[PDB]
């Protein structure tokens, strides 16, 4: 299950700035970025495979990929934040 | 690099992320869950890797065949061109 649904503006900058990457197709800083993501504890709403896709949100300083992912579902706005490594996940409000 | 996993001493998946954890030296970071280890495994890990999962059919019972979504996940990187040997016992 999601954990919430938070405001963009309490994320951190970087996941702006991977939304507005996903919003042209790139390019991306990692060959992961864009791969289908499987969902494979099904944390995250069932959905057949190529539903959803995932991109780094990049971690300022960490010099790998690190834990902060968005996962993308295909209705509108339908986006998804992890900052722990997939752990749990939280519904992107960009309105706020 | 070498990974063994002594299937008959796993009795929690959670035991299981851990020893994946020290046996192929994952990220303190690491996630401990199934999407976290397909993304070390895509991005981290060293490889050529040889795991050794010795008394793999004891380790499905107990888990409940979290043993066999865990390797799933090993057969599905080699499947990619990851350079895995995966070897029961």
């Amino acid at each position: 299950d999601v954990s919430g649904t938070v405001c963009l503006s309490a994320l951190p900058p970087e996941a702006t700035d991977t939304l507005n990457l996903i919003a042209s197709d790139g390019p991306f800083p990692y060959s992961q970025d864009g791969v289908v993501f499987q969902n494979r504890e099904s944390v995250l709403p069932t959905q057949s495979y190529g539903y959803y896709h995932e991109y780094t949100v990049i971690t300022p300083g960490a010099r790998t990929r690190g834990t902060r992912r968005i996962i993308t579902g295909e209705a509108t706005q339908e986006d998804y934040y992890t900052g722990d490594h997939y752990a749990t996940f939280s519904l992107i409000d960009q309105t706020c | 690099k070498k990974a063994v996993i002594n299937g008959e001493q796993i009795r929690s998946i959670s035991d299981l992320h851990q020893t994946l954890k020290k046996e192929l030296a994952l990220p303190e970071y690491y996630g401990e869950n199934l999407d976290a280890l397909w993304d070390c495994l895509t991005g981290w890990v060293e490889y050529p890797l040889v795991l050794e999962w010795r008394q793999f059919e004891q380790s499905k019972q107990l888990t409940e065949n979290g043993a066999e979504s865990v390797l799933q996940v090993f057969r599905e990187a080699k499947a990619e061109g990851c350079d895995i040997t995966i070897i029961l016992s």
